[PDB]
């Protein structure tokens, strides 16, 4: 049992999907859903930001990265735990992470219209909450998120 | 590296972002 887990894997499958498929959702999301609803539409407003003006960027990364599947996963998550290396962390280079996510999801979708989404999001989700459980759990988990990026 | 590029630019723009929220 394991909400904050939970949790972050909804938000973050839910997001990739909606990008890979240009659909939304419509399922009552699980426990919490209120947080959660608020952190997906944080998570489509500053997600579809930072993929502009960084397109060219992403593009770039996601061909030296040459990820062939749904399954090629490996080079990803290393890629993830190379960027928190330095030692610090943020919700700006968290949230870059997923909508890095999002546009390898989109992409894998072009060559095949049947790839499943759940590898990647499961991977970023592993990255996340394992290796940042406290950090995020200080926080009240999604709320740092939703604050952080809130606007008027 | 082409792994080793890829966490170069992704913590680059991470902390644009983060920096642009404060
Ligand atoms: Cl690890
Ligand atoms: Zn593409
Ligand atoms: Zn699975
Ligand atoms: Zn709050
Ligand atoms: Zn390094
Ligand atoms: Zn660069």
């Amino acid at each position: 049992s394991d909400e904050l887990y939970r949790q972050s894997l909804e938000i973050i499958s839910r997001y990739l999907r909606e990008q890979a498929t240009g659909a939304k959702d419509t399922k009552p999301m699980g426990r919490s859903g209120a947080t959660s609803r608020k952190a997906l539409e944080t998570l489509r407003r500053v997600g579809d930001g930072v993929q502009r003006n960084h397109e060219t960027a992403f593009q770039g990364m996601l061909r030296k990265l040459d990820i062939k599947n749904e399954d090629d996963v490996k080079s990803l998550s290393r890629v993830m735990i190379h960027v928190f290396s330095d030692g610090v962390t943020n919700w700006g280079r968290i949230v870059t992470l997923i909508s890095f996510g999002a546009f390898v999801a989109k992409h894998l979708k072009t060559i095949n219209q049947e790839s499943c989404i759940e590898p990647l999001a499961e991977s970023i989700t592993d990255v996340l909450v394992r290796t940042k459980r406290d950090w995020l759990v200080k926080q009240r988990g999604w709320d740092g998120f939703v604050e952080f990026f809130h606007v008027e | 590296r082409p792994e080793i590029w890829a966490a170069q630019e992704l913590r680059r723009i991470g902390d644009e972002f983060n920096a642009y929220y404060r």
